[PDB]
């Protein structure tokens, strides 16, 4: 005999939770650059790195 | 020679000129052909550096 609001008390969390899910995983926290400098390792030999 | 600047060595010699005086100097060595054959590259490094 009770109403349809026996279902409203029903909870959700599932759906948001997928929500959150990551869509891409990240290596790095931001892409690596690809220049390689006519020089070579010449110009890391400038800052001793 | 080898100048060995910014701690990189090679053979070649590197001379610095100001803009003006590199025509007169090119009038100068017009008589030795040879010479200029063997100039390797010319490059315009700002003054700051």
């Amino acid at each position: 005999l009770s109403p349809t609001a026996l279902f409203s008390k029903f909870n959700d969390e599932y759906n948001y939770y997928k929500e959150l899910r990551a869509e891409y995983k990240d290596l790095a926290l931001q892409p690596p650059t690809v220049t390689s400098s006519q020089m070579g390792n010449a110009f890391q030999i400038a800052n001793s790195i | 020679k080898g100048i060995t600047y910014d701690y990189i060595t090679s053979p070649v010699n590197l001379y610095v000129m100001n803009r003006e005086d590199f025509n007169n100097f090119m009038d100068k060595m017009s008589k030795y052909p040879w010479i200029t054959q063997n100039f390797q590259k010319i490059i315009l490094i700002p003054a700051t550096f």
